[PDB]
């Protein structure tokens, strides 16, 4: 990990469909 | 006549020294007898400026605080010739030559407010006691006692300090082989005062201490408001102690070296190489 | 050797780097990693010199490993901007490895590379490097959070398995540096951190620190500054 | 009822409406209306006011004298019930009566501010001064019962 | 009594020699702060009565002796601080 | 006189419709009309509209601002008595029945709205300053506005730090945080550091050259 | 400087009368008046020698300026006051640091004038930087020492 | 030569000629700050016209 953005801009899509799906 | 008038007593350093010098001129009456004379300066005002002093004839017997004999034509004369010259210039009050504080001396202010309102008690000494000045200024208090008779005529203590004209001041300087010891200006002498008040805090509570044990046992008299604001100090108990604290110094000293250092570090390497060729130089120019 | 001590400040500033940094060796393996950092970290600082160059390298090999174990993490990022990369490539791989919180990774990369540093004696310590990583994942999590699950430690970290990650999280713990404590058989790890500087003293002490530093640049300084141009005007002055 | 209210003495409204309500309403004057403010038939209207202010001086003096306080012993001390007490506070703060941190919960109430090293340091200084005072003064009052005439 | 460098006594005691209904025990432990008997804060939060000054004892040979032994503590403070600070700082001082 | 309506409801200058004003009045001086009148009312809007209504209700008396013409004296001085009141209640109640007159007058729908959102906040900063941990319910009350509606309010007022505390959902309490603490040697410190870095930098920069 | 002097006229000092008065004194040149106070001056003795008789306890008297600076030095006055001196201070010093930044590359050189421009002479950041460092220093020090002396003693 | 340097009052001694100190610039100014205590006898009631004229003149 040298900086987090590239990871991250997989992170908060994978994230919410799956969270939402779910819980919310 | 008010007593009731001063609550600050400033004094030129011209009177403190006026009585050390009158102590052996006038035949060294004090020792056992005291020496009290008339002081010169502002009166009939709260701050108390005094100008000049000057000795009066007194024979004092302290013991029996009813017996003196004080010269009465010395006052008035004195004061005519002083108000010409200067005329603000009036008798502001009396010095005792101590040792400290007594009660003969009671007695001794009744008369002196015929002549003139004051009753102001300044006590110049001609020994050295205290860290600083031996004179202590006194302005004479009525408080109620419950131990002893009611209603007593007292001396509560008022604060003194220094004057000083411009010209005089120079003058103090001219007759001392130094300046001063500390007036609280800069890094120096700010430290030296420091010291100077905790001597002078252990001298304070030492005075009252010796004072307890006599009373405790072979008792000496005692009032009920001295004692009372004793026990005051006990109840007052501090609080928490914090904050505080510096570091800037070492930035100043650093830039500085590294400005001084240009000049060095650039002297350095022409230095080196020129010491032979130097040695040709210094003796020629040195030859003559 | 080491028990003569001396070393003078008219000495030489490569020599002074060069001795910084072998004490920082002998120290590391007695198990003084909070000494060995400090002494290391002075003789990069030290001298930036130019015969330095050539030793400053050796200095960022051992920099890296020593401070790790301490329990401090610094940037990859800090080390690749320095000309000096050559020397720090494999390295990158290392630091990377403690902050993320990936003990596996670290380990068996150190394991292979402990081979360059026998020469230079550093290798006894590679051992011990396995623990750092481990610990230095714990300190953020026990800061973090309040009381946080151990299946959840156990996921970030890199964790062998449940069973060896509660084991582990409660020898960092003991030396207090963490300080939490780890319930085993309710499997969650509580921090006895409610930490703030929000106090009475408390701040003082943080400026404390910093304040006595100074006070050794301070009389280094004054010392120093007025010696050089007094000498030139008594001397040659050019 | 002079001596009560100008003596930072603190009351209830209880004894305070019941003892005096009789007694000042019999009172009467030439210039005023009638009386007026806690007096007479219109006095009266002005005394159901009273209640709010027997509990405001209450709070101002108890803030000084009880540093901390718990809602049901302020409440107490106030003679009103929690509710009463809490309601008011956000009024009286306007009228001008002290500061207050007043809790819902019943818990610490500051009515100096709360907690600051500040706060300490205010008291530490002004307990420092004092102490410096004293014993100065007391040395110089010491020599004289000391001595005596000159006999020790 | 209790005080003297302890600073605490609690509240409690106060209602043990009031012996009277609870609504009457603030009246009178703040009327004795007012009168000047008394100096200090009451803290019911922690149910204890903190003093700031307790007020002198009334003439007797035995409030003389309480004194004396506390302030002599004291005297011994002054003279070893004093002393100590003065080493340091030596090249200050000139 | 119609530019300062502007200034003030668009351009969002209050101080501009004030000293525009001033210039008409001068104008209406030299003979006399009913829009003289007018302008006199219209400074009294920026006030409101500045969020100071309470300011207009000193002002504002029967003996001075009656006298002259207009439902709008009147419509001003009831709205703002109701913000002086403090309750939503008395402020609702005055803008329903003088809605009528606000539309007439562009200045006066526009002034009012803001305020109308303004004046909850005034009512809760009051209550809540001198309690510490204290219930949405009970602080409900004195504004007379729901508790849910001011857990709202209170959210966001804790983000502007007008009297910085948390909302505490689990209890339903709003806890607000110790008076600040921070001692002056202490804020000092940060300061200290931003001397000595900006020095320490620029010369380390050159120094670098000696060795 | 008092000096003491007589007169006489210069009849007198062709007749030789006025070398006698000038022997045996040591001489200081003064100008406070140009030439012609000087010709007086040298005419009459030339600065005569003043020194003054004392002993040590009447040096003591003049030296100290009160008894007071034994309650006086120890004396502090209210800590908020304290640390808002440091805090002031801090913020004057902040300012005067992007003057220094540029002045350190030289800051040695002779003549104001000249510095002025070169390394900002023109309000000299070394002055003002040192001037706020030797304040802020011994009053922090001194007022933290006596309120931490005073509270071991009491309390 | 700081403040010194660009047009200031400076302090001479007067039988010398010399110069001995140095002063600001508000020191020595002739006048004070007048309107103040020699305020004019007019406002804007004597003249309520010319209104481009008393627009230009506030915003100068």
């Amino acid at each position: 990990n040298v900086e987090d953005d590239f990871s991250n801009q997989l992170r908060a899509e994978l994230e919410k469909h799956g969270y939402k799906m779910e819980t919310s | 006549m008010p007593e009731l008038a001063v609550q600050k007593v400033v004094v030129h350093p011209l009177v403190l020294l006026s009585v050390v010098d009158h102590f052996n001129r006038i035949g060294k009456v004090g020792n056992q007898k005291r020496v009290v004379g008339v002081l010169l300066g502002s009166w009939q005002k709260k701050v108390l400026d005094v100008s000049n002093s000057f000795a009066v004839p007194f024979d004092e017997d302290d013991k029996d605080d009813s017996v003196w004999f004080l010269d009465h034509d010395y006052l008035e004369n004195m004061y005519g010739m002083f108000k010409k010259v200067n005329a603000r210039e009036r008798i502001v009050g009396w010095y005792h030559t101590g040792p400290k504080l007594h009660k003969n001396d009671i007695a001794i202010n009744e008369l002196m407010k015929r002549y003139c309102p004051n009753s102001v008690l300044v006590i110049i000494d001609v020994k050295p006691k205290d860290l600083g000045l031996p004179t202590e200024a006194y302005i004479s208090v009525e408080e109620v006692h419950d131990d002893g008779t009611p209603t007593s005529k007292t001396f509560e203590h008022v604060t003194s300090e220094i004057g000083a004209e411009e010209a005089e001041e120079v003058g103090v300087e001219h007759l001392l082989r130094d300046i001063k010891d500390t007036t609280v200006g800069t890094l120096s002498q700010r430290i030296t005062n420091q010291v100077h008040g905790l001597k002078g805090l252990n001298s304070k509570l030492l005075d009252i201490r010796t004072y307890l044990e006599k009373v405790a046992s072979g008792k000496l008299p005692i009032n009920h408001h001295i004692i009372y604001q004793l026990q005051d100090v006990f109840n007052l108990l501090p609080d928490a102690s914090l904050q505080e604290f510096v570091k800037a110094f070492y930035l100043k000293t650093n830039d500085q070296m590294v400005v001084v250092y240009l000049a060095s570090l650039i002297r350095s390497v022409v230095a080196l190489h020129n010491l032979i060729n130097n040695k040709i130089a210094n003796r020629d120019a040195e030859k003559k | 050797l080491v028990s003569k001590s001396v070393f003078p400040e008219q000495a030489n500033n490569n020599e002074w780097a060069r001795y910084l940094y072998y004490t920082g060796r002998i120290k590391a393996i007695q198990l003084e990693y909070s000494e060995a950092r400090r002494t290391m970290t002075n003789a990069l600082r030290k001298a930036p010199q130019h015969t330095a160059v050539g030793f400053k390298q050796t200095v960022h090999k051992l920099l890296i490993v020593v401070e790790l174990l301490l329990g401090e993490i610094p940037d990859r990022l800090q080390f690749r901007q320095p000309s000096l990369k050559r020397s720090l490539m494999p390295y990158f791989l290392l630091t990377q490895a403690v902050r993320t919180g990936n003990l596996a990774k670290f380990n068996q990369v150190l394991d292979q590379f402990g081979e360059k540093f026998q020469t230079d004696g550093t290798y006894t310590l590679i051992i011990r490097l396995r623990h750092n990583v481990i610990k230095t994942g714990v300190r953020m999590i026990s800061l973090s959070y309040s009381r946080i699950s151990l299946a959840d430690i156990a996921q970030k970290l890199q964790l062998d398995s449940p069973e060896d990650a509660e084991f582990i999280v409660a020898k960092a713990i003991r030396d207090g540096v963490i300080e939490a404590s780890i319930n085993h058989e309710k499997g969650y790890v509580q921090s006895k951190e409610m930490i703030d500087i929000y106090s009475t003293r408390e701040p003082q002490l943080a400026f404390h620190q910093r304040i006595s530093f100074c006070l050794d640049i301070h009389n280094m300084s004054v010392k120093a500054m007025r010696f050089p141009p007094k000498s030139y005007n008594k001397d040659l002055e050019s | 009822l002079l001596k009560l209210f100008t003596t930072m003495e603190l009351m209830r409204w209880s004894t305070l409406v019941e003892d005096y309500g009789v007694e000042l309403r019999k009172g009467s004057s030439e210039t005023p209306a009638t009386d007026v403010f806690s007096s007479t038939e219109e006095g009266e209207k002005r005394w159901k006011d009273l209640k709010n202010r027997v509990v405001e001086h209450n709070i101002r003096i108890m803030a000084k004298y009880y540093t901390r306080i718990t809602m049901k012993r302020m409440a107490q001390l106030l003679d009103l019930s929690v509710d009463e007490s809490e309601a008011f506070l956000s009024n009286l703060v306007v009228n001008k009566t002290i500061f207050a941190k007043v809790d819902r919960l019943a818990g610490v109430i500051n009515f100096q501010r709360p907690k600051d090293p500040n706060n300490l340091l205010n008291d530490w200084s002004q307990k420092l001064n004092s102490l410096m005072s004293l014993v100065n003064k007391t040395t110089h009052l010491i020599a004289k019962e000391e001595m005596i005439h000159n006999l020790q | 009594t209790r005080p003297a460098n302890h600073r605490q006594l609690t509240f409690e005691e106060i209602a043990k020699s009031a012996k009277i209904t609870v609504n009457k025990v603030e009246l009178l432990v703040m009327k004795a702060l007012s009168v000047g008997l008394v100096r200090g804060s009451i803290d019911e939060v922690d149910k204890r009565v903190h003093m700031t000054w307790v007020q002198p004892r009334v003439l007797d040979l035995q409030q003389i002796k309480g004194m004396k032994d506390r302030l002599e503590l004291w005297c011994t403070d002054v003279k070893s601080m004093e002393l100590l600070v003065e080493h340091q700082a030596q090249d200050i001082l000139t | 006189m119609q530019s300062g309506i502007i200034h003030a409801a668009e351009e969002k200058d209050w101080k501009t419709a004030y000293s525009y004003f001033y210039e008409a009045f001068e104008g209406y001086d030299s003979i006399d009309s009913p829009k003289a009148i007018t302008s006199l009312k219209y400074m009294l809007l920026c006030k409101i509209m500045l969020n100071t209504p309470e300011d207009v209700q000193a002002l504002v008396s029967g003996k001075l601002a009656l006298r002259y013409a207009g439902r709008q004296t009147e419509a001003l001085k009831c709205v703002a008595q109701a913000s002086k009141n403090r309750s939503l209640a008395d402020f609702e109640k005055a803008l329903t029945d003088y809605r009528a007159e606000l539309r007439d007058d562009p200045i006066i729908s526009t002034h009012l709205a803001k305020l109308y959102d303004n004046l909850l906040e005034q009512n809760l900063i009051r209550v809540i300053e001198p309690f510490s941990r204290v219930q949405i319910e009970h602080i409900s009350s004195l504004i007379k506005l729901s508790k849910a509606d001011v857990e709202r309010k209170l959210s966001q007022m804790i983000l502007d730090k007008k009297f910085h505390g948390i909302l505490d959902q689990g209890e339903g309490v709003l806890i607000i945080f110790d008076e600040p603490p921070v001692d002056k040697t202490y804020e000092a410190a940060l300061e200290t550091i931003q001397n000595m870095s900006k020095v320490v930098d620029s010369l380390y920069n050159k120094a670098k050259k000696l060795t | 400087v008092i000096d003491a002097f007589r007169l006489i006229n210069a009849n007198m000092m062709v007749l030789g009368h006025e070398p006698r008065q000038t022997t045996s004194n040591l001489g200081h040149l003064n100008k406070p008046s140009i030439q012609a106070l000087i010709h007086g001056l040298n005419r009459h003795y030339y600065s005569i020698t003043i020194n003054y008789r004392k002993n040590e306890l009447e040096q003591k008297m003049l030296l100290n300026l009160h008894k007071k600076s034994w309650m006086e030095g120890l004396t502090l006055q209210d800590y908020s006051e304290h640390c808002k001196h440091n805090e002031s201070v801090v913020k004057e010093m902040l300012e005067l640091a992007k003057n220094y930044n540029k002045a350190v590359e030289e800051e040695d050189k002779m003549t104001p004038e000249q510095l002025a421009i070169k390394n900002v002479g023109k309000q000299d950041p070394k002055r003002h930087l040192e001037e706020h460092v030797d304040v802020l220093m011994t009053s922090n020090i001194v007022q933290c020492l006596a309120a931490m002396l005073d509270t071991v003693v009491f309390k | 030569r700081e403040l010194l340097k660009p047009n200031a009052s400076v302090a001479l001694h007067k039988h010398s000629n010399a110069l001995v100190d140095v002063l600001p610039p508000e020191a020595d100014s002739s006048i004070m700050m007048l309107t103040s205590d020699q305020k004019p006898d007019v406002m804007y009631a004597d003249i309520g016209g010319m209104d481009i004229q008393k627009q230009e003149v506030r915003e100068a």
